[PDB]
């Protein structure tokens, strides 16, 4: 309520509605590599 | 500063899973291959 006042986004995260943002559209610089390189390296959890 | 020289003794298995890389391109001589291992840490620094 008060962040909506302020006049800013507020992202409201919930379960079962979908997530809105997402790294797809990234700048390509090899910096920004890094960082999605570490990210999916750290998404990836399910494997052992 | 000595940060140059604590990225390379501290440990991380992620800069060293980079250095073993760039080693692996140029494994010429520690003597050598220290500047442009600071250089690819510089790389990765941002």
């Amino acid at each position: 309520i008060s962040i909506r006042a302020m006049g800013g986004r507020y992202l409201p995260l919930k379960t079962g509605e979908p997530s809105g943002f997402n790294p797809f559209q990234l700048p390509p610089t090899h910096a920004n590599l890094i960082f999605l390189k570490q990210f999916v390296k750290k998404l990836a959890a399910a494997g052992g | 500063d000595f940060d140059d020289e604590l990225l390379v003794l501290s440990g991380t298995p992620d800069n060293a899973e980079i250095a073993e890389s760039i080693i692996a391109e140029v494994g010429d001589d520690p003597a050598v291959w220290l500047p442009i291992f600071l250089d690819r840490v510089k790389a990765e620094r941002s």
